[PDB]
Order: structure tokens, then C-alpha cells, then sequence
């Protein structure tokens, strides 16, 4: 813990919509480059 | 040859910023038949290694391998079957080993933080209590801070099952008598997947 | 085969009125050789029977034997050695066992009362809290009443190693709400060695 | 729990000076017959 990194990972990990590899991506983009950990929503 | 499966800490799959493995931990295996092929499985499909990092200890009077599957946060709240399997052949029969989360239906914790009683003021060192109750599945993490800063001087209680059907702990912060009368921020921190943002905080205060 | 000794229940070395036994849990012995030749030793001295009494159980595609010791309140309060021993001819050799209590110096319990949270009281069930500390050995009992009268309604949790190198538990009573508003009286009852008269207890009203 | 047949079974199981067969028997007589239970003390 610490950022809005996890914030961000929370959302994208309860998106509805958001369709497992779509969800997959963004959760890992956001592993990898926590900055851009804001980023979030397709759906 | 005997083969177990430990889980991912709750904390390490909750935190994005921290990473979940699946820990195969086999005691034996044997000389002349060291050849334990291990095989990963994530819900149906093999996963090679899928970073799958098996490292050598020479034990007792025989030998301890143990292979350490990471695991995607999302895949293992979402519960997939982690299937560890042993093969070699002075084992007449692949050893499997399947892991998941409890399944039930997520239940949020109830974190009310209490104070030393009164009769325990006549002490010189108190204690601070704090109950989380009624949450599910069991795997959940609580911490304890000071002001704003982390207390090492904590014990938890093992998550035991309620009447409910649920689960509670307590966790027990003992300060300093003056520590605690000098109106000072004490806050039990609570992390459990079905929480806010798989975290939150409550305070104790004179 | 395999053999597990277990201890007396703490109420059950601590109440007069109760019987300590020794449990002595083979799980095996097999067919052709069920030829298990307990042997209990006290201390030094060998106990005949002392009244042991193994009754014998069919199971699983094996045998599960079990011989009770039962042990005077007086002697493992006092720690002597309870050596439970398996003998056989399939079983090369005696399966020696030794039990005793903790052995380190008792250490009286802290029995304070907690009281619910006002953040619980909008809830419609209530918690009430024992906190049992700094004992020494883990062997205790806690209990809960209402006015006067057994409550069947509580969790405890384990006994769990302090800092001190004490013990502590929790012990979880859920009320009614209005059950606690009605300003009744509630009560644990903690039972320990060092204890009074091996009893203490202490109450919770509104 | 109920009687002194306990509490004087605690007395009795804590007597410093009363030397072991001495307390074994009367914690015994104190199990055989609660109503007696009363009769504790030697030294
Ligand atoms: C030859 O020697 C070796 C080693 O011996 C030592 O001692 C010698 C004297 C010396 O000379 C040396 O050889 C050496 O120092 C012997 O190996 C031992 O073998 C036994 C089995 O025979 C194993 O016992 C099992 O242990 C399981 C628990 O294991 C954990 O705890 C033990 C004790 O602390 C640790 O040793 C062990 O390493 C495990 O720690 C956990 O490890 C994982 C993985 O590393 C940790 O993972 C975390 O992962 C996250 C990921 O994000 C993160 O990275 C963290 O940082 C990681 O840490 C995890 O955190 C660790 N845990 C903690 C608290 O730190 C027991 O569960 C198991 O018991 C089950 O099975 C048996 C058998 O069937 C049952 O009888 C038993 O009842 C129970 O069954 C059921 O299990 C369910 C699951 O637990 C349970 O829910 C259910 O209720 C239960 N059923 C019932 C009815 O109760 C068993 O006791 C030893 O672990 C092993 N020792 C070592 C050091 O590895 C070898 O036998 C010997 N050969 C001989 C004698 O012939
Ligand atoms: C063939 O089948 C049989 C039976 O199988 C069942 O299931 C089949 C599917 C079915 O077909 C039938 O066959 C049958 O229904 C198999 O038997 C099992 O075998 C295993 C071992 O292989 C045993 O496991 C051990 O269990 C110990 C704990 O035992 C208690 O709990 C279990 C689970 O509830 C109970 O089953 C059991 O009966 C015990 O209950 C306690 O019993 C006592 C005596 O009755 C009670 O006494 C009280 O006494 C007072 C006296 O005043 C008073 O009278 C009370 O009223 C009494 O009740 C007591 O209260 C009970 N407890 C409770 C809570 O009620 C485990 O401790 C043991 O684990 C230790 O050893 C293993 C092996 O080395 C380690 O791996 C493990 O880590 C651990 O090691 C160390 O132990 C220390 C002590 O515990 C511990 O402090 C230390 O930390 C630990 N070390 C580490 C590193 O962790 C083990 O798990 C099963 O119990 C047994 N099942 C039965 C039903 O008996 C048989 O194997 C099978 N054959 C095969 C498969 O080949």
C-alpha cells in the first residue's frame, strides 16, 4: 500500500463491464507503470 | 513423498503492490529419483512456469524442494483452482494438490475499537482491543499504528468462526498506561478483500 | 501405527467435582498383530491399570485403539509424567509417549469486562468482550452467564502467546441489543490454576 | 463446580506442609464423600 496505484486497481478489478482480458491489461499496465496509475475505465 | 500447497498471504493479494504466490512445498523426493517434474495448472490450463521457481534444500537425511508459483491478484480473488502436481518415478502416481479461496460470498469486517477498561488503569502498561467481526472468507490482515506510524507491539487472534457463520478476530495493542493517557492517536488498520479499497482504519483515542 | 497422547481438559484437572483422564489415540496396530500391549507409567511408576481402559474401535481398513489413564487433579497440577507406551510384534519397538503440564510457574489471569461500542450499538446485536491475560500455562477455562445463568452464546479464541510470554484470550458474547439496554447483568467466568480457588469471575452491566 | 467441596479441596491441594500420602488422602476422602467435605488439616 501506498498511491492511488491500488486505488486505481480496486475500480479496474470490480468494473462490471470490463471484459477479462481487458480487465487483465489494464490491472497489469498498472503494476508496470504506476504514474500512469490513473489511467482507468473502457466501458 | 509428501506434497503441500500453501496459499498466497491475504495481504500480498490484496496489495497490487505487493505479489501472491503459491508455495508447492514436497518433503522427500529421494536420492537416485531427485526427478520431481512439477506441473502447475491454473484453473484447467498449465502454466509451464508462469515464473514457477523450484530452489534445492538439502535436509534431515533426505531432501526438501519446494517450487513457488506467483499468482495474478484478480485470478486468486476471483478464486482459480491452483493445481500443484509431483511427478518421478519412485512415485508410482502423479501427487495432486488443488488451491482456491473458501468460496462463500464475500462478507465485510465490522472493526470497533475499544479501549482498556478501567480496572486496567490501576496497571501501568494497558491494552488496546481491537474486534473485527463478521467478515468471510477468513483471510484477512490487520495492523496497529501509533499517531500515524506503524506499532510493532501487536498481537492477533486467529481468525475463529462465529455463530454467524462469519468470522472475528480481536487484536490486542498493549501501550504504555501514560502512552495511552496522554490522549494519544492509537488506530487499528484492517485489510480484507471486502473493504473499501481492500483496506480501511479505525482510530483510538483518549 | 501411530501414537498420539492428549491431555486432560483444563476444567477437568482444575474441578474436584470433575475426572482427568490421559487419552492415549493409536491409529493402526493392524489386523494379525492387534496385540497392543499398553503400557502406563506415572512418573517413574508403572500404573497397572490405574484404571486405563482401552475400548476398541473398527475403522477406515484398520484398527483405532484408545486407552484413557485417568490421572488424580493433585499430580499434573503438580506435573508428573504420563508415559503412555505401545507394544505389538509387528512394531519392532515400545512407541514411547511422555506428557505432563506446561512446567514454568503460574501465572494469575487478568479477567477485565469490555463492553460494546457505540458505533455497534447501531447495531441490533451486540458484542461483549472478556479479555484474559497474562496467564500462565494456557490451560484455562472461560465461560460466560447471563443474571445468574449459562450463556451458550459465546465464542473464545485460543490461547495465543503475548509478548510477556503469557497467555491471552478473547472471549466474544453476543446480546441483543435490547438485552443489553435493559441494563442486565452479564458475567465471564474464568477458570485457571491461579486462580482463587481455581475460579474468578467478573460482570458486564449497562 | 458447585459445594466447598472445592474450596477446601484447594486448601487442602495447597497446604505447604501437608506432606504428600498426608494431602492425597484427604483430597480423596474429599471426592468419596462430599458432605464431610469440611473435615480439612492436619499440620
Ligand atoms: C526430515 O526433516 C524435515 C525437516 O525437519 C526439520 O527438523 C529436523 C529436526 C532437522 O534435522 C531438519 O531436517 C529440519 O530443520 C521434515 O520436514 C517436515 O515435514 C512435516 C511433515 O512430515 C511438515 O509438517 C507439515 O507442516 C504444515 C505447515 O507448514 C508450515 O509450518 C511449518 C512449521 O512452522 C513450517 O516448517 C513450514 O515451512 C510451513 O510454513 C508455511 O510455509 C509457507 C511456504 O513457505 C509460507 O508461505 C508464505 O507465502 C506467501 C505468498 O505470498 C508469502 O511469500 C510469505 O512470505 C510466505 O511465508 C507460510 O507463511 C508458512 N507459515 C507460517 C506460519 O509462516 C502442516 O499444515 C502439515 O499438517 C497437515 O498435514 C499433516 C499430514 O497429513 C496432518 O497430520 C495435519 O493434521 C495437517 O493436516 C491438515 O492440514 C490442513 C492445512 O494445514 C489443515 O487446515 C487441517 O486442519 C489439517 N487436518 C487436521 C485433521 O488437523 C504438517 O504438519 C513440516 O513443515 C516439515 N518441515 C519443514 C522445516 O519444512 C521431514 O518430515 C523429515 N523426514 C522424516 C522425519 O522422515
Ligand atoms: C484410517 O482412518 C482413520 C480415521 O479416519 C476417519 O476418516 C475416514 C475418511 C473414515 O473412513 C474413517 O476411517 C474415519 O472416520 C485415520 O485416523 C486419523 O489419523 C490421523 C493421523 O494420521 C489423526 O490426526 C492427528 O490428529 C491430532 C489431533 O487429534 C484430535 O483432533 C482430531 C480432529 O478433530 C480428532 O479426530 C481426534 O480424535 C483428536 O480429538 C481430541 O481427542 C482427545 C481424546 O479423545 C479429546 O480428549 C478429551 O479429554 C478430556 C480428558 O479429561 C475429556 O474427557 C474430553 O471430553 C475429551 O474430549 C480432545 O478433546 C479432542 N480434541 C477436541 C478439540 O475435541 C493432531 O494433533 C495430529 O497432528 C500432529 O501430528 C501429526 C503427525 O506427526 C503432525 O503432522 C501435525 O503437525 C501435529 O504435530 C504436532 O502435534 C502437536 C500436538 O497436537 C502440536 O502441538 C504441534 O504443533 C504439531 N506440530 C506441528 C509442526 O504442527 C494429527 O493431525 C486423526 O485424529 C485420526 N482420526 C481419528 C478420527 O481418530 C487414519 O489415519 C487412516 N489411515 C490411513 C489414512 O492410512
Amino acid at each position: 500500500f501506498n498511491k492511488e496505484q491500488q486505488n486505481a486497481f480496486y475500480e479496474i478489478l470490480h468494473l462490471p463491464n470490463l471484459n477479462e482480458e481487458q480487465r487483465n491489461g489494464f490491472i497489469q499496465s498498472l503494476k508496470d507503470d504506476p504514474s500512469q496509475s490513473a489511467n482507468l475505465l473502457a466501458e | 513423498p509428501s506434497v503441500f500447497l500453501f496459499p498466497p498471504k491475504p495481504k500480498d493479494t490484496l496489495m497490487i503492490s505487493r505479489t501472491p504466490e503459491v508455495t508447492c512445498v514436497v518433503v522427500d523426493v529421494s536420492h537416485e529419483d531427485p526427478q520431481v517434474k512439477f506441473n502447475w495448472y491454473v484453473d484447467g490450463v498449465q502454466v509451464h512456469n508462469a515464473k514457477t521457481k523450484p530452489r534445492e534444500q538439502q535436509y534431515n537425511s533426505t531432501y526438501r524442494v519446494v517450487s513457488v508459483l506467483t499468482v495474478l491478484h484478480q485470478n486468486w480473488l476471483d478464486g482459480k483452482e491452483y493445481k500443484c502436481k509431483v511427478s518421478n518415478k519412485a512415485l508410482p502416481a502423479p501427487i495432486e494438490k488443488t488451491i482456491s479461496k473458501a468460496k462463500g460470498q464475500p462478507r465485510e469486517p465490522q472493526v470497533y475499537t475499544l479501549p482498556p477498561s478501567r480496572e486496567e488503569m490501576t496497571k501501568n502498561q494497558v491494552s488496546l482491543t481491537c474486534l473485527v467481526k463478521g467478515f468471510y472468507p477468513s483471510d484477512i490482515a490487520v495492523e496497529w499504528e501509533s499517531n500515524g506510524q506503524p506499532e510493532n507491539n501487536y498481537k492477533t487472534t486467529p481468525p475463529v468462526l462465529d455463530s454467524d457463520g462469519s468470522f472475528f478476530l480481536y487484536s490486542k495493542l498493549t501501550v504504555d498506561k501514560s502512552r495511552w493517557q496522554q490522549g494519544n492517536v492509537f488506530s487499528c488498520s484492517v485489510m480484507h478483500e471486502a473493504l473499501h479499497n481492500h483496506y480501511t482504519q479505525k482510530s483510538l483515542s483518549l
